[PDB]
């Protein structure tokens, strides 16, 4: 019952709907009528509500306004949200019923163990002299389009596929991504991209085993699907989401293999620029790491550097690289808020 | 309802002597949880130079987590400990690595004494999927065969790792009863954590001695009671014959480096596909190889190495046993025989003959490690005739 | 740079003291007490068997036999445990005495070690005055409060204490030695850079340090007395003495004991007299070296469990002192939790340099029963997390030189090399460019030898 | 040919461009760099040393968190 879904209208018997969030002048006609209409023919039904750290305070007036059943379900896996101990939420849902613990889960049980990396790179000084040179966003560009953050990322590909198992990569935006697409060019999405064919790269990758790379964007995460893998690397790290940040790998992580050991299976990687806010986030995001705590480590060398052949080995390639990002603008350094 | 009844659990057991000393007792319990069966040995008759067969039940019973994240790996890592404990305590003997997967049998290692060659077959045996059913027939073909073509002056037992699941496997096992009390090879399996019937009274008819796991220690208790070599069947045999003494060989001995490797395809001796400059020496074929404790293949007999074989049972089976008192007649100026020290928790252990007054740590010093008291020593050796 | 010698030292103690100074001077380092010091300073284990034999080994064994003692395994090891051992002057390299260098050592050590072997009733031995213990006046364990307690007064005096210190000069000399100083009005007892260092660090042996510069301060007593007095304080403790130190008295020997109750390792009465006290710290001294006797207190076991300091034990103040140095900004309650910070206490090491080992230290002294029942990899990767700690913050390596950039030709550059590499004045060079960089103090040497070629 | 009284100090290259910078935005003009030679190898004039001890550390932290 979203998006002109409009599935089975008459006649309701157990319902999908989505948060009405609409308070406007005639929004939907008649669809948000039915949705007003068949919430009194729902009765009461159940709440299932996913995550409702999600939903604000002015929601939450929409939740048991609009909505007046009772039987509630809430599917929240934040425990505290947004900084408000102003108001609680029992009086929303009642008892707050069951959690589970991650070591019964994580060491017996199905989920997979995720070694976190905060990985750190030595950059090359020819983008950090013109950063502190220039106090302009264009400056958050310069350690984003880095061939030491590529090396980084060249290099994990090919030790991974050595274990032929799967692996994404979670860039921050497109066209620096995009050379990464271009340069050792692998599955990749965007944000205007046929959705069609990015259900075919999920084919391409949740099926077929010959290629177990790909590459999304800030929608894919949040807008079209949830990736099921087994090797993360991240590049965006800059604002303050912290959870919503790790409820991305948090979902997308799974099982890596049928491994006999108990050792960590899933993995995480960051790409974190030095003496930067790359690198002052990251304090403050491996601080949240160990605020709820799990398996990190940060390296800074790799496992042998030139053991792979290494694109951009000459710094003269990085200057040719070097020069489109002086011809680069702002509008490669923007999310999609 | 529940929710005081799930806590009508917890309630009581965290409660205990209030006021002051509290979380006390509770404590003592499990103490008092502790000193599971000790030894309630004392045997004779049977047990010398063992063939074992080790059988592994690989199935889907192993992905239940029980113990471990599997129960091979509850299994598996023991057996490599069960087969140091094993060579530790019986080199006289060999034993025959066999796998049941997918309703066969895989004679995985041969019956030999090779410890490494056993272990790496475990550390091979780890990434197994034991997809399949169990068993036993083909097992036991394999158990006959090879023990057919063995002596009837050997000792012939199979311990079988039983996942305690349906015996699945045709063509009469329970005739192979009768097959195998002809054969006079005994068959001890233990079930994980279940029992199977059919197995039980297989055991039952067979004297070989069936048990079920209960836990990770318990699991090591049977293997430690199956470690010993068991009083097994009268009428198997007396002796056994041309055992062959060796030559520890220098190669130096009177023509100094005449050969430059003692492995050239047609030394006497040179078994293994490795280069070798002359250690040792058997009397039958003149075999010179890499050094065994154990036998050959030309001439064909007993390796014995008496210092380490000839002497492991030698004294296994001699012993006899302490008491406890938890009196005090002080004797030294309170202290041990042994060690010499006092904490006297009430077990001054004194032995039945000499009588002389030991701890724990010489009780366990003794009976895991020195296998006899030393007191009769001084006692025994001045009057022995 | 920094400074990191000063925190450790502990062979050239008793090395480049004694090679600093004349053999006739380390001849005086021949009393008898002074013979235990020459075999446990140093720690070979291949050098402490070359000894052995000289007890029976009147006779210059030949060179080559010892030189060929050990074969091809670890002969560097044989050649690093020889030339340090000869480096102690113990050694005398024989002429020839069969026809080639037989090697032998100071017969006069060796006559001093033997009674410290065997036999002997002399004068450290017994015969003068040594040790008395007549009749239980006072016990070791209260002392031992004491032996607690001074190393408080020195160690929070040192920080800063709203108590007081006892009328010390030695104050004076630790504003002296840079561990403290004072500016000029009413002579604030603050620290410089190193006691700091020392606060840092937990052992007595810089103290002795001090004790052994005690002297160097224009004084003019027994240095050789002080030293056997450190021996003789290395005694373990259980001896009051019918006043046994004034009948074994000497000089200096009561007057910097004076001190030795300022620095508390010895405990006086009335008149500062009738008895000596050797404390229960008359054995770390003697190593420097870890040692599981050194726990001081027992408190308990930590861990430092994601990285965010993860313990507790209400302890004295002195660690809560050896953690406000440490540990401040979300201190908590009754446990002394004060959580973690990766830039304060980084920053808390930039008044000391790296910290490196003495976190390690004071990971294994901060409550001291944890390597009981804990893992042998305590930080997992927190070790290597205070690493990059510091590996950061030390972007410079400090170093003055003379550079010679726009030389004249090319190859007389190369015998300027091969003249500075002669010198070994040379620290880098730059042949692309025709440069080297040579230290100052030994540009004059090729300053003059530009000047003259 | 010409006497070098500076002070070498030797970092990785990261920082090693970064105290022209630094050289740049001196209060005064240049001191702090007199020659460097590629990559790792630099020389200042010895009057706040000391001070750049924490002068740096003070300013690099700044500058990344804004
Ligand atoms: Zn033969
Ligand atoms: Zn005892
Ligand atoms: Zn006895």
């Amino acid at each position: 019952f979203t998006s002109d879904a409009k599935d089975k209208p008459i006649g309701c018997s157990v319902a999908i709907s989505t948060y009405s969030m609409l308070g406007h002048t005639t929004k939907r006609s008649w669809e948000a009528e039915r949705v007003m209409e068949w919430l009194k023919t729902q009765e009461w039904g159940l709440m299932i509500l996913d995550e409702v750290h999600t939903i604000p305070a002015k929601m939450f007036r929409r939740v048991l306004t609009i909505v007046q059943a009772h039987c509630k379900l809430g599917l929240t896996a934040t425990l505290v949200r947004e900084d408000d101990k102003i108001v609680d939420l029992n009086f929303l849902i009642g008892p707050k019923l069951y959690e589970a613990n991650w070591m019964e889960l994580q060491n017996n049980g199905y989920i997979a163990k995720v070694q976190c990396a905060e990985v750190w790179c030595p950059m090359s000084p020819e983008f950090y002299r013109e950063y502190v040179a220039i106090k302009t966003k264009k400056r958050i560009l310069l350690y984003t389009m880095n061939p030491n953050k590529f090396r980084a990322c060249q290099f994990l590909i090919k030790f991974h596929e050595r274990r032929n198992d799967k692996i994404i990569v979670f860039a921050d935006n497109v066209f620096a991504l995009k050379e990464y697409a271009i340069r050792l060019n692998k599955p990749y999405i965007y944000g205007p991209t046929s959705q069609g064919e990015r259900m075919q790269i999920l084919q391409n990758f949740k099926h077929n085993p010959k290629i177990n790379t790909i590459f999304i964007s800030k929608v894919g995460d949040t807008s079209f699907d949830l990736p099921e893998a087994n090797v993360l690397i991240q590049i965006s790290s800059h604002g303050g989401s912290r959870r919503q940040e790790a409820q991305r790998l948090g979902r997308v992580l799974r099982a890596k293999k049928g491994m006999v050991a108990e050792e960590y299976n899933a993995f995480f990687y960051s790409l974190v620029s030095q003496d930067t806010q790359e690198m002052a986030y990251s304090t403050k995001r491996q601080r949240f790491l160990v605020d709820q705590g799990y398996s990190f480590k940060v390296i800074t060398k790799l496992a042998g550097m030139e053991e792979e052949d290494l694109a951009f080995s000459t710094k003269e390639e990085q200057q040719q690289l070097l020069q489109k990002v002086l011809a680069a603008t702002d509008l490669d350094a923007e999310e999609e808020v | 309802r529940w929710e005081g009844g799930y806590e009508r659990t917890w309630e009581i057991l965290k409660e205990d002597e209030s006021g002051s000393l509290k979380a006390t007792i509770e404590d003592i319990l499990f103490k008092a949880k502790r000193k599971r069966v000790f030894e309630h040995h004392g045997q004779v008759r049977l047990g010398m130079m063992r063939h074992l067969y080790v059988v592994v039940d690989g199935s889907r019973t192993m992905e239940d987590q029980d113990l471990k994240p599997n129960r091979l790996t509850c299994t598996l890592k023991l057996l490599e400990y069960f087969v140091e404990e094993y060579f530790d305590q019986n080199p006289i003997s060999q034993i025959g690595i066999i796998v049941t997967k997918s309703k066969r049998a895989e004679k995985l290692t041969e019956l030999s004494g090779n410890p490494r060659k056993h272990i790496t077959s475990l550390k091979k045996a780890v990434d197994m999927t034991c997809h399949g059913e169990p068993s036993l027939y083909n097992s036991l073909s394999i158990a006959m065969q090879t023990l057919k073509h063995m002596p009837g002056h050997t000792s012939r037992e199979v311990l079988i790792i039983f996942s305690s699941l349906t015996t699945c496997d045709p063509s009469n096992i329970y005739d192979l009863i009768k097959t195998l009390k002809a054969a006079k090879i005994r068959v001890s399996v233990i079930g994980l954590s279940a029992e199977v019937r059919v197995c039980t009274v297989l055991a039952r008819e067979t004297g070989g001695t069936y048990h079920v796991i209960l836990d990770e220690s318990h699991y090591k208790e049977l293997l430690t009671h199956h470690v010993s070599p068991p009083p097994a069947s009268s009428s198997s045999e007396c002796s056994l014959i041309r055992m062959g003494f060796p030559q520890h060989t220098i190669a130096s001995l009177s023509d100094q480096d005449a050969k430059p490797s003692f492995s050239m395809a047609h030394l006497d001796g040179n078994t293994e596909p490795g280069l070798t400059l002359g250690g040792y020496f058997c009397p039958q074929c003149r075999a010179k190889y890499c050094e065994l404790p154990v036998e050959c293949k030309i001439c064909g007999l007993t390796l014995v190495s008496a210092p380490h074989l000839a002497r492991s049972y030698h004294h296994l089976f001699p012993l006899d046993a302490f008491q406890e008192i938890p009196l005090e007649e002080y004797n030294g100026e309170r202290f041990c025989y042994g060690c010499q020290g006092e904490l006297k928790d009430q077990h001054v252990y004194v032995c039945a003959v000499c009588q002389n007054v030991f701890c724990v740590d010489c009780d366990v010093f003794v009976h895991d490690s020195l296998h006899c008291c030393p007191g009769c020593i001084h006692k025994i050796p001045a009057p022995s005739g | 740079s920094r400074g990191l010698n000063r925190v450790h030292l502990q062979c050239r103690n008793l090395q480049e003291f004694l090679g600093g100074l004349s053999p006739g001077v380390l001849d005086r380092l021949y009393g008898h007490p002074a013979t235990c010091l020459a075999v446990f300073r140093e720690l070979p284990s291949l050098a402490k068997n070359w000894v052995m034999r000289m007890l029976f080994l009147e006779q210059p064994l030949p060179q080559a036999a010892v030189a060929l003692w050990v074969k091809k395994e670890f002969s560097k090891a044989q050649e690093e445990s020889t030339g340090l051992l000869s480096g102690l002057r113990i050694w005398h390299t024989q002429l020839l005495p069969g026809g080639l260098q037989g090697l032998i050592l100071n017969p006069i050590f060796r006559q001093n070690l033997r009674i410290a072997l065997l036999g002997g009733g002399k004068a450290w031995s017994d015969d003068t005055s040594q040790l008395g213990p007549d009749k239980h006046a006072r016990d070791v364990p209260s002392l031992d409060k004491y032996a607690e307690e001074r190393w408080e007064v020195v160690l929070h005096f040192m920080v800063g204490s709203p108590s007081a210190a006892v009328s010390q000069d030695l104050a004076q000399l630790l504003s002296q030695a840079g561990l403290m100083k004072s500016t000029e009005p009413g002579e604030p007892p603050c620290i410089t850079s190193a006691g700091f260092q020392f606060l840092l660090l937990d052992t007595p042996a810089q103290l002795w340090y001090f004790m052994l510069q005690y002297l160097q301060t224009a004084q003019s007593r027994g240095m050789d007395l002080v030293e056997i007095l450190s021996f003789l304080f290395q005694l373990s403790f259980s001896t009051l003495g019918k006043d046994y130190s004034v009948e074994g008295m000497s000089d200096s020997l009561l007057n910097f004991l004076q001190h030795l109750r300022e620095f508390g390792l010895v405990f006086q009465r009335k008149r500062k007299s009738r008895r000596y006290y050797p404390t229960r710290l008359a054995i770390n001294l003697s190593s420097g070296v870890s040692g599981a006797g050194g726990t001081v207190h027992q408190p308990g076991f930590i861990v430092v469990e994601t990285n965010y300091r993860l313990y507790a034990y209400t302890e004295s103040e002195l660690q809560i002192a050896l953690i406000a140095l440490f540990s401040e900004m979300l201190y908590r309650f009754p446990n002394m939790v004060v959580a973690q910070v990766t830039r304060e206490s980084v920053q808390q090491a930039i008044a000391s340099g790296i910290t490196a080992q003495q976190i390690i230290h004071f990971l294994r002294t901060r409550a001291h029963p944890v390597m009981l029942k804990q893992t042998p990899v305590l930080p997992p990767t927190i070790t290597d997390q205070i690493r990059l700690w510091e590996l950061e913050r030390d972007r410079l390596r400090f170093t003055e030189g003379v550079l010679y950039n726009q030389f004249l030709s090319q190859v007389d550059f190369e015998l300027l090399l091969a003249h500075a590499r002669e010198l070994g004045v040379l620290v880098f060079e730059n042949s692309a460019k025709r440069l080297m960089v040579v230290t100052p103090a030994g540009h004059s040497d090729v300053k003059r030898f530009w000047k003259r070629q | 040919v010409n006497v070098l009284k500076g002070v070498l100090i030797e970092c990785d290259p990261a920082m090693k461009q970064f105290l022209l910078y630094l050289d740049e935005s001196n209060a005064l003009g240049k001191k702090f760099i007199i020659q460097d030679i590629d990559d790792t190898h630099v020389f200042v004039i010895a009057e706040l040393v000391n001070v750049l001890q924490e002068r740096v550390g003070e300013l690099m932290d700044q500058n990344a968190f804004s």
